[PDB]
RNA sequence: AAAGGUUUGGUCCUGGCCUUAUAAUUAAUUAGAGGUAAAAUUACACAUGCAAACCUCCAUAGACCGGUGUAAAAUCCCUUAAACAUUUACUUAAAAUUUAAGGAGAGGGUAUCAAGCACAUUAAAAUAGCUUAAGACACCUUGCCUAGCCACACCCCCACGGGACUCAGCAGUGAUAAAUAUUAAGCAAUAAACGAAAGUUUGACUAAGUUAUACCUCUUAGGGUUGGUAAAUUUCGUGCCAGCCACCGCGGUCAUACGAU
RNA sequence: ACUAUGCUUAGCCAUAAACCUAAAUAAUUAAUUAACAAAACUAUUUGCCAGAGAACUACUAGCCAUAGCUUAAAACUCAAAGGAC
């Protein structure tokens, strides 16, 4: 571009950040609806552990539990954070082991 | 030079022509009712305009013209 | 004799319109630095002037003053010069007429007509 | 001070004045001497056109 | 620009009528066309009635006076 | 690559470069040059190369420019009391335009000096405050002065949690 | 940026994503003591206590301090005039602090907001103008200019009036939130108010209490990681399962990538 | 085999791989090989571009256009897509 045009027009518009998940807050406190299991999209094989849960701000979403094993039931409290889970599509929240009803993965 | 992105171009328009096809009486009802309600739009922006400079009628021998319709 | 508020006491500009009664619209350019690119462009600003005989004609360049006290709501300068008049310059240096960069009347001669 | 220098650069304007004048006058002498001679040849060639 | 007088005279004697170029360009389509002529109507419909009441209110004052 | 012809016009050093400084009467500078021709060739050098350092330093003053306008270039400034003073720049070099009119319409290095000194008058190097406006922002920073308790702990008799208790204990 | 990883059977080009640095908030696991700084989910509803007096009556003060970020593209910088709900001087002038009308220049987003619709001038009252792709108008978002400034003060922009009738003063509570300081002491210092004054008053403030959020001095040791990028794995268990990854990816029987050691 | 149609006369429609896939203009040919194509490269002015797909799409506005054209997004998905050899 031009002189002109570089003035005409000043700097590069920049998109607005979209928000996520947890909508640009660390943490959200949800309540367990259903735990069910999804399986990785190929070239993975397993049985993911994930829940349903109602989040604070009303919405809800999915969320992959990370560990081997919870006693996760619904109507159970849980604190959810950010991160997706690569392997499985959609899936853009984690349970926090050790917060409200989940607890620490059992250690073998 | 190959031409596949002219050829995901092909699909794209081939299926978008074929999906017109199927609902074009349904197409042809929203259009119709959404000139309609581009030209009560319009009347209304129009009648905005002289209320607010403080007449309580239409100037006279005013008439919106209707400019939406199948006047051609 | 206090003198104007404004800050432009004397601007000068090119007459863009004249199609309002003994008022003559005309546009000044002052020249802004680009922070960025630290290069100077052209910021044209708008400025009404009483021209009492209504003796502007528009492409002409002007003098107006700050008027003491606003004439109106954006009529605060007067008509101070024509400095230069559409198509009738008349050469500062020399004091020929002059059609572009040539003269109508040579400078060699004194018509003094 | 300011009209002591508003008088020298009324000064430096008449003495430029002055040279623009000379230079001028030179170009006349010259041009008109073109002229005549350029006149000349559409004299001979209006006539042998003619 | 440069030479008014024969600006003048050639158009006179060609018979040219030169209109100077619009500051602005204005756009035209249906809708615009007819919401400016409501505009121009509106306007002068209000500057008609105040100049009625002007007339009835300065009739009012003389025959006061 | 910076873009444009002799791209360090567009750099702060360039514009400061700048030796017109015009006096509180100018007000406007209208530059009337040709862009082709022999004898302007020094006036087009002086749009392209001095007119932005004349603006940097004079920001207030309305230069506008008109091209082609007349058979030979000038320049003519137009002053607060209503003087309007001519200069003919023909046949003359950018650097000559520049110091003829530093010399009829410019400021002396001395006025300028004096303006300086005067704008700093207001800042004391012994006036304690933030870094933006001070040198120090406490007197703790002070060499042989009491240090501040957050760097250096005070002693305990210098203390209102120490002076507290001895008061409840008399 | 001194860069790095990642398209391919391969190379080169182009190009996005991610990694390495820095800081704040919250959470997991974990922690001794001392000094310092800062304290912060919520313009949501608020139990109780306190936060403005002084003083020979008149007056002055309660218009400040303290709080919040409500509203608003709201502003910055500059010019002019005028007072001042003032101070200190004179019978006439130096300040502090404001208000009103303005404008050299600068000042968030969307142009799929492209026209606005009276937004102009003259001064017989006519002329038909004014703004705008050099971004008007419309809408949306946001405190900014930071020795500080601006707006707000239960709500209805305002507050005659009306209403759903007051902690966005200190401490404290309910609810809500990932978010968690004392229902504390003193007017000794400084600041403000009052008084001619000795003085009185103040949840401003001072000195404390609380909290790994930060810094500082000490003492203890815990936390994470160990395929590559990127510093660092022994053995076993598991066998596309259970699990893991910021990216590339790992796991179907010798897994330096999972779990335990 | 035979229509619409290609033809004429009026009007509409305004789209092409409408592609020399080369904006225009004025210089230079050396103090210059990413690859391939069409040797390199400077200056001036305007237009345009900012990972891929979603998308010659949705909505908006204009249009003799009504299964139309021009204008033209986002959510969401992916870690590539793409060019040359
Ligand atoms: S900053 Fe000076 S005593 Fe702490
Ligand atoms: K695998
Ligand atoms: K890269
Ligand atoms: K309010
Ligand atoms: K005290
Ligand atoms: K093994
Ligand atoms: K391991
Ligand atoms: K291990
Ligand atoms: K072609
Ligand atoms: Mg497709
Ligand atoms: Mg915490
Ligand atoms: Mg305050
Ligand atoms: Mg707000
Ligand atoms: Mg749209
Ligand atoms: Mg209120
Ligand atoms: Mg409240
Ligand atoms: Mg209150
Ligand atoms: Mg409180
Ligand atoms: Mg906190
Ligand atoms: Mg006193
Ligand atoms: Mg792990
Ligand atoms: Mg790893
Ligand atoms: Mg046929
Ligand atoms: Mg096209
Ligand atoms: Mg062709
Ligand atoms: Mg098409
Ligand atoms: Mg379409
Ligand atoms: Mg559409």
């Amino acid at each position: 571009a031009t002189l002109n045009q570089m003035h005409r027009l000043g700097p590069r518009k920049e998109p607005p950040k979209r928000l996520g998940p947890t909508e640009g807050r660390p943490q959200l406190k949800g309540v367990v609806l259903r735990t069910f299991i999804r399986k990785p999209k190929k070239p993975n094989s397993a049985n993911r552990k994930c829940c349903r849960v109602r989040l604070s701000t009303g919405k809800e979403a999915v969320c992959f539990i990370p560990g081997e094993g919870h006693t996760l039931q619904e109507h159970h409290v849980v604190l959810v954070e950010g991160g997706r889970t690569q392997d499985l599509p959609g899936v853009k929240l984690k349970v926090v082991r050790g917060k409200y009803d989940c607890g620490h993965v059992q250690k073998k | 030079k190959n031409v596949l992105k002219i050829r995901r171009r092909k699909m794209n328009h081939h299926k978008y022509r074929k999906l017109v096809k199927r609902t074009r009486f349904l197409r042809r009802k929203v259009r119709e009712g959404r000139l309609k309600k581009k030209q009560i739009k319009f009347e209304k922006d129009l009648k905005r305009i002289w209320l607010k400079a403080g007449l309580k009628e239409a100037p006279e021998n005013w008439q919106t013209p209707k400019i939406y319709l199948k006047n051609k | 004799i206090v003198r104007s508020s404004v800050h432009a006491k004397w601007v000068v500009g090119k007459v863009i319109g004249t199609a309002m009664i003994k008022t003559a619209k005309v546009r000044a350019t002052r020249l802004v630095l680009d922070p960025y690119l630290l290069k100077y462009f052209n910021k044209r600003k708008t400025y009404f002037a009483h021209d009492a005989l209504q003796q502007c004609s528009v492409g002409d360049i002007v003098l107006l003053r700050a008027l003491p006290v606003p004439r109106s709501k954006h009529v605060k300068h007067e008509l101070a010069e024509i400095i230069f008049k559409v198509g009738r310059v008349i050469d500062p240096v020399t004091g020929k007429p002059c059609a572009g960069t040539a003269y109508l009347e040579s400078p060699l001669s004194e018509p003094r007509e | 001070e300011h009209r002591e220098l508003m008088a020298w650069n009324r000064d430096e304007n008449r003495r430029m004045q002055e040279l623009r004048i000379a230079r001028l006058q030179l170009e006349a002498q010259a041009q008109e001497v073109q002229k005549a001679e350029a006149q000349a040849q559409r004299a001979q060639e209006e006539q042998a056109w003619v | 620009q440069t030479n008014y007088d024969v600006f003048e005279k050639t158009c006179k004697e060609l018979g040219v009528e030169y209109t100077l170029p619009p500051l602005h360009f204005q756009k035209v389509h249906r809708r615009f066309l007819a919401k400016k002529a409501l505009c121009i109507r509106v306007y002068q419909e209000v500057q008609k009635l105040k100049k009625q009441k002007r007339a009835l209110k300065a009739a009012a004052a003389a025959a006061k006076k | 690559p910076m873009k444009g012809r002799f791209p360090i016009r567009r750099t702060l050093q360039y514009l400061g470069r700048g030796d017109v400084v015009f006096k509180e009467s100018v007000k406007i500078m209208t530059v009337n040059y040709n862009t082709y021709g022999e004898l302007g060739e020094g006036a087009r050098k002086f749009v392209f190369f001095n007119i932005p350092q004349i603006q940097y330093k004079n920001p207030w003053v309305q230069i506008m420019m008109f091209k082609n306008m007349t058979p030979s270039p000038f320049l003519r400034f137009y002053l607060d009391s209503g003087e309007q003073v001519l200069v003919d720049v023909e046949t003359k070099s950018n650097k000559e335009i520049m110091e003829h009119i530093k010399k009829i319409l410019g400021k002396k290095e001395e006025t300028l000096r004096e303006e300086e000194l005067e704008k700093q008058q207001r800042f004391h190097p012994g006036n304690f405050g933030p870094r933006k406006y001070c040198l120090r922002e406490c007197m703790c920073e002070v060499e042989g002065q009491v240090p501040c308790p957050g760097l250096v702990p005070l002693p305990k008799e210098m203390t209102g949690k120490y002076k507290a208790a001895l008061k409840a204990s008399t």
